[PDB]
């Protein structure tokens, strides 16, 4: 109602503060991928396993070109 | 969201392709993520936060080390996350120094 | 022990060591090369701990 629109506002705050953390450390991810990894993290996911996929997807965007 | 479509959704952000253009990369994602869908280590947010500070020292900046304290304050302030260790270890592990 | 710092006291050069910086995804040894002098006892107050943390920042420059 109201607290769930404050929730919907606090999630747009959370992606922005994680975008700030993503840019100051100079990671490869942009804002569009960053909204997917958090959805993966709410269900529970191993970041050691996700990082091995992320270091291959971005190295396979120019191996199918 | 189902995980099988969510990993495909990751594959469509990284590779700019349709969800049926690319299924080899999506197959490698289903290959790796499966049977390790839970973290393999003990976790707390505090240790990886104090290593993100160690990461900001490595790039020769200490003003962001005190800005990142308030950026991690906002995460505790909202409380809309399930795992705050996991995304932060991911963003730490994918880092790179510009030198 | 191949230069003009062999003529100094052995204790001071002995306590020096190379240290690898805390946390690093794979990159040059230039970013993670450091030195650490071991010191204990009474003079650890004159050689203040926080002052060593600033000394490494001078050392990087």
């Amino acid at each position: 109602a109201a607290a769930a629109a404050a929730n919907l506002n606090a999630v747009r705050e959370t992606m922005d503060v994680l975008l700030e953390i993503s840019r100051i450390l100079n990671t490869g991810l942009d804002m569009e991928t960053l909204s997917i990894c958090v959805r993966l993290c709410e269900q529970g996911i191993n970041p050691e396993a996700l990082s091995s996929v992320i270091k291959e997807l971005r190295k396979a965007t120019e191996a199918l070109k | 969201k189902s995980p099988n479509v969510l990993l495909q959704n990751l594959c469509c952000r990284i590779l700019g392709r349709s969800e049926a253009d690319v299924a080899q990369q999506f197959q490698y994602a289903v290959r790796v993520i499966g049977s390790n869908f839970a973290p393999t280590v003990e976790r707390d947010e505090f240790l990886v936060a104090e290593k993100i500070k160690k990461e900001l020292i490595r790039q020769r900046r200490e003003a962001d080390a005190a800005l990142f304290s308030e950026l991690h304050r906002k995460l505790h302030s909202q409380g809309v996350l399930k795992n705050k260790w996991s995304i932060l270890y991911l963003l730490l592990s994918l880092s790179e120094d510009p030198r | 022990r191949a230069t003009n710092a062999q003529f100094d006291s052995p204790e001071i050069l002995r306590r020096l060591d190379v240290r690898l910086l805390e946390v690093s995804p794979g990159d040059t040894g230039w970013d993670v090369f450091s030195l650490d002098y071991h010191v204990d006892g009474p003079i650890a107050t004159v050689f203040t701990r926080e002052c060593m943390s600033h000394y490494l920042r001078v050392f990087n420059f």
